[PDB]
């Protein structure tokens, strides 16, 4: 019985930066995974978040 | 819980119904509030296939042009993809070669791809025939199903068939 986090629910507009937007998305999914006690998904998403933030920093050069 | 873990992508033009397919697969409902994917959505689901439990880590990518760099960054490591077009929109079908090339380039040439002709419930509006899409699939080594995220037709089957082929050649 699968899991599907709400897309940063009923919130702000789309970010002007598409990567920062994706970072907001993953941050929201992590909050929901943590709240649901789904540590596998927390770990998967945190790993993804780590990669996104690294890529964001590199773009700022 | 699970014997295997496959990273899956859902890729294709904006509006083809990628998020609705993911929502149909996991929640078994047609998504009422849908809007252009604002990056890349995540879903997780375990299926029984080839006598085994396979956990799918599914990344539903954005088709919109401004998210090209962001979506492409998800490709590496993907074992499987649902490559989606809209059967009512010829332009979405025309874009399949570029999606397919980029997917096989950025993920392994090994990536197992199932072509999904989505919105088949809107047959009156059909702009892509089943037979021509079958031909395109045959020629490009793709599995192929026409799907409906609205009715649920062939949706679970798309994900299952993809997993099945990864496991057994
Ligand atoms: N009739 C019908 N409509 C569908 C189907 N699948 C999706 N839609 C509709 O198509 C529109 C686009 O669906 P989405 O799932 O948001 O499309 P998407 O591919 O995720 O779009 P992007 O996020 O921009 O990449 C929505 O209005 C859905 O209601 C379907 O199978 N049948
Ligand atoms: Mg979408």
């Amino acid at each position: 019985e699968g899991w599907l986090p709400l897309s940063g629910g009923q919130g702000q507009s789309e970010d002007s930066d598409p990567l920062l937007q994706q970072i907001h998305n993953i941050t929201s999914f992590i909050r929901q995974a943590k709240a649901a006690g789904r540590m596998d998904e927390v770990r998967t998403l945190q790993e993804n978040l780590r990669q996104l933030q690294d890529e964001y920093d590199q773009q700022q050069t | 819980t699970y014997d295997f873990l496959f990273k899956f992508l859902v890729i294709g033009n904006a509006g083809t119904g990628k998020s609705c397919l993911l929502h149909q697969f996991i929640e078994k409902k047609f998504k009422d509030d849908s809007n252009h994917t604002i990056g890349v959505e995540f879903g997780s689901k375990i299926i029984n296939v080839g006598g085994k439990y396979v956990k799918l880590q599914i990344w539903d990518t954005a088709g919109l042009e401004r998210f090209r760099s962001v979506t492409r960054s998800y490709y590496r490591g993907a074992a499987g993809a649902l490559l989606v077009y809209d059967i009512t929109s010829r332009e979405t079908y025309n874009a399949l070669t570029n999606w397919l090339t980029d997917a096989r380039m950025l993920a392994s040439q090994n990536i197992v791809i199932i072509l999904c002709g989505n919105k088949k419930d809107l047959d009156a509006d059909r702009e892509v025939t089943f037979l021509e899409a079958s031909r395109f699939a045959q020629e490009n080594e793709l599995m192929f199903l026409e799907t409906s995220a609205l009715t649920g037709e062939d949706v679970e089957e798309a994900f299952v068939q993809c997993a099945r082929k990864i496991l057994n050649k």
